[PDB]
């Protein structure tokens, strides 16, 4: 039975073969397989055998090439910086991660106890008969908690696990390889973009640096400086990727910086010793409308109940606390404050202590107001609120429709290369959480309204009916110039500004309009159709390459609908199914602006638009144009 | 065919709602980019209109009012502000569709938690009316079988 089980593949008889087969039945690690798959493993199942407790099968960072069960004993699984991680016993099979992921051994296996006995299959059989069916839900343990879960949906993903798992695993995996360069960068990215979720820089970079010092416990000295060699090359990739990611950022950040520091001399004093790094130690020497940063300075005006105010300067990221600190300093206060953030149309809303940069997300005319509460109800809108009174139809009509979409375009790509792709992860999760500013996001988004509502004011500032119609003729011809540049956010801005309420009222103006265009905004009234999420527009957007600036609120809605549609903790681990989904949607920012982009009077008016957000005033003056 | 809309102000449980309707919460992962995301079979397909997310943008909601037919107007029963936002809401819908009646439904969600509890039942009884729940599978049905009915 045991000399049978050793021969050979193909040097196997029919008797020993069905034989073999029989035993296979009840081993419960094969119990899931087909009769197929079973018949094809009793001509390749190896038996292998070890007398000495303490044998070691196979080391941490070794290639993998069998896969194993156990028949008689137990092994211990050993990682390094941890030891003994679990044990596993009789039935149990493991070293299976290697052979589906083509990457090194995750860990050691040291025999437990005397006299083992193993089944075996090595890795060009496995490939071949097991590698689509065993094994497609693998969940890891150390010390009997969950620690890991990977699922093959081709080599692992992980599911879900614990962060100090999740980057064992993405560190363990990265490919070094020259010919898969980017290969890597698309996988850790995931982990890159998403760690602040789950695992912030006050824990990653500790991490980090345990993870780069970490020797092996197992394997000659050649092998062990060859293990310890590739992990410092993998820990040192991954913080290049992470590095990348943050950019700039970095600086509102003093962990991540001073880690930066000490691991880029720790990295420089091995490269001393080693002669290795060559490639990547110039790299991290490097990293050793302009964007707006969370340390910038702000002078920002608080107002009070009187319509004096307070000029305050405090961080963009400041907290509610710190600018109420502010007001209280420069009045002199200990009188209990709140802030609150007002509308033009006097509409309220008190800020939470715990609220940090609002600055940016302020309503177009919206301004601060420092009260205590029962100044509340009292508050007004200030007049600077209320937007403009007279029109600036006589500049801007003495403009081409194209020079206009141009300089819109070019600006609001300016607007739009200011965001971070972390800007809208912080956004999402809640700003609180991260204390971070997404001003730039802020202001972006914030420019939709902006072009929304300065067509309305436009139109209904323009008290002569014959103006009017060729004002809507020409927010219609800046719309179609600004679909032509790709640029769909300006473009169903102005749509929905002439689709409001105030402009759509106005019928003696829209009759009296060119069929032409009359068309012309039927189809991209269309365009915009919510049906079947939003098909219409997904659809135009999917056709367009990639210098193009997407419709932003259908962005931010699918951003909040993955948040709060899916759990970030599965079973106390980190549902990374949706970190991946969240990490996608933001890449598909990247995309967008992976290509560049192809009259000072022009620029000046684009970039300084004055804007009635008040839409019972919009209204009003609708309805005295036309009754 | 039919087309339902969720009104309401922010963290008020619109989106959650949404969800725990067309699919559920936990059980299955949300997509909310593909063709089907907002639309469920009831015999009627319904296809769901949530201005969750996207409240900062004005327009979004009025564009979502147009091609309404049915108006979910969500409230919390924790929050005070979220009632006195349904006002300008409702007078929001009867302007942009330019009807003089649109059947809609108020809803007063996240009743599971009393402990915390600051509004009451009283206020949203005279203005149909459910105290449901999204987390707590509380009436989520209801909220959308009784528009197909209006
Ligand atoms: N917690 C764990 N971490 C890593 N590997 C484990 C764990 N528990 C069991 N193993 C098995 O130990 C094997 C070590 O080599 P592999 O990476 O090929 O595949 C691994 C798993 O099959």
């Amino acid at each position: 039975m045991r000399m049978i089980l050793r021969k050979p593949p193909g040097q196997r008889t029919v008797d020993d073969l069905e034989i073999i087969y029989d035993e296979l039945l009840h081993i419960k690690a094969l119990s899931h397989l087909s009769t197929t798959v079973k018949r094809e493993l009793a001509g390749v199942l190896i038996f292998e055998s070890h007398a000495k407790g303490g044998t070691v099968l196979f080391n941490q960072g070794e290639e993998g090439t069998s896969w194993y069960i156990i028949l008689k004993g137990s092994v211990n699984v050993v990682i390094y910086g941890k030891g003994v991680v679990c044990t596993l016993h009789e039935g149990d099979d493991f070293g299976q991660l290697a052979l589906v992921n083509d990457a090194p051994r995750a860990a050691s296996i040291v025999l437990r106890e005397d006299n083992c006995h193993f089944l075996r299959v090595d890795k060009e059989d496995f490939n071949r008969i097991l590698r689509d069916v065993e094994a497609n839900t693998v969940r890891l343990k150390e010390h009997d908690q969950d620690v890991l879960v990977l699922e093959k949906v081709q080599k692992y993903t992980v599911m879900s696990g614990t962060p100090e798992k999740i980057l064992e695993h993405f560190l363990e995996t990265i490919r070094l390889e020259p010919s898969l360069n980017e290969a890597t960068d698309s996988v850790l990215n995931d982990f890159v973009m998403m760690h602040c979720v789950f695992m912030p820089n006050t824990q990653l970079c500790p991490a980090l640096v345990a993870h780069y010092h970490a020797q092996p416990s197992q394997g000659t000295e050649q092998e062990r400086m060859d293990y310890a060699l590739n992990n410092k090359r993998r820990v040192i990739r991954l913080v290049l990727q992470w590095a990348a990611m943050y950019g700039d950022l970095l600086q509102e950040d003093d962990v991540a910086m001073a880690f930066l520091e000490e691991f880029y001399v720790s990295v420089s004093d091995d490269a001393r010793m080693m002669a290795a790094f060559k490639e990547q130690l110039p790299e991290l020497e490097k990293i050793v409308r302009q964007p707006i940063r969370g340390s910038d300075e702000v002078l920002f005006k608080v107002y009070c109940i009187d319509h004096t105010y307070t000029t305050i300067r405090v961080p963009v990221a400041a907290s509610v606390k710190e600018v109420i600190s502010a007001v209280a300093d420069k009045l002199g206060s200990g009188e209990g404050l709140i802030i609150v953030k007002m509308n033009s149309g006097g509409e309220k809303v008190v800020l939470k202590s715990n609220d940090v940069s609002v600055f940016t997300t302020l309503t177009i005319n919206g301004r601060l107001f420092a009260c205590p509460r029962e100044q509340f109800d009292s508050l007004t809108p200030l007049p600077e609120q209320e937007g403009p009174t007279t029109g600036t139809v006589g500049t801007f009509e003495l403009m081409s429709s194209k020079d206009l979409a141009y300089q819109m375009t070019t600006y609001d790509w300016e607007l739009f290369n200011c965001v971070h792709e972390l800007e809208l992860i912080y956004h999402t999760f809640g700003r609180h959480n991260f204390k971070k500013t997404t001003a730039n996001l802020d202001l972006f988004l914030r420019r939709f309204n902006e072009i929304q509502f300065w067509v309305v004011t436009e139109v209904c500032l323009c008290s002569q009916l014959s103006k009017r119609v060729q004002l809507l003729k020409k927010f219609i011809k800046i719309a179609a110039h600004c679909k032509e540049y790709k640029n769909l956010n300006s473009f169903f801005a102005i749509v929905m500004g002439l689709s409001n309420v105030a402009v759509s009222r106005l019928a003696l103006t829209w009759e009296k309009l060119p069929s032409k265009f009359k068309k012309f905004y039927a189809e991209f009234e269309s365009l915009m159709d919510p049906s079947r999420n939003h098909r219409a527009y997904r659809l135009t957007a999917a056709k367009l390459e990639p210098p193009l600036i997407p419709f932003m609120p259908l962005l931010i809605k699918d951003m909040t609908f993955t948040h709060e549609g899916n759990k970030t903790f599965i079973d106390n681990l980190v549902n990374f199914e949706k970190m991946r989904m969240i990490a996608n949607t933001a890449r598909t920012v990247r995309y967008y602006r992976s290509q560049p982009f192809n009259h000072q009077d022009v620029r000046s008016y684009v970039r300084q638009l004055n804007v009635i957000d008040n839409q019972r005033t919009l209204s009003q003056m609708s309805h005295r144009l036309e009754p | 065919e039919y087309k339902l809309v969720v009104l309401g102000s922010g963290g008020v449980g619109k989106s959650a709602l949404t969800v725990q309707f067309v699919q559920g919460i936990f059980v299955e992962k949300y997509d909310p980019t593909i063709e089907d995301s907002y639309r469920k079979q009831v015999q009627c397909m319904l296809e769901i209109l949530d201005t969750a997310g996207t409240e900062q943008f004005t327009a979004m909601r009025d564009l979502y009012m147009k091609n309404g037919q049915g108006f979910a107007l969500v409230y919390s029963i924790t929050a005070q502000s979220t009632f006195n936002d349904l006002q300008d809401l409702r007078e929001q819908i009867l302007r942009v569709k330019d009807t003089d009646d649109v059947p809609m439904i108020l809803v007063g969600n996240k009743c599971d938690l009393e402990d915390e509890r600051v509004v009451g039942k009283e206020q949203g009884q005279n203005l149909a009316f459910l105290e449901s729940s999204a987390k707590s599978k509380i009436n989520v049905n209801e909220i959308f079988y009784d528009l197909v009915r209006q």
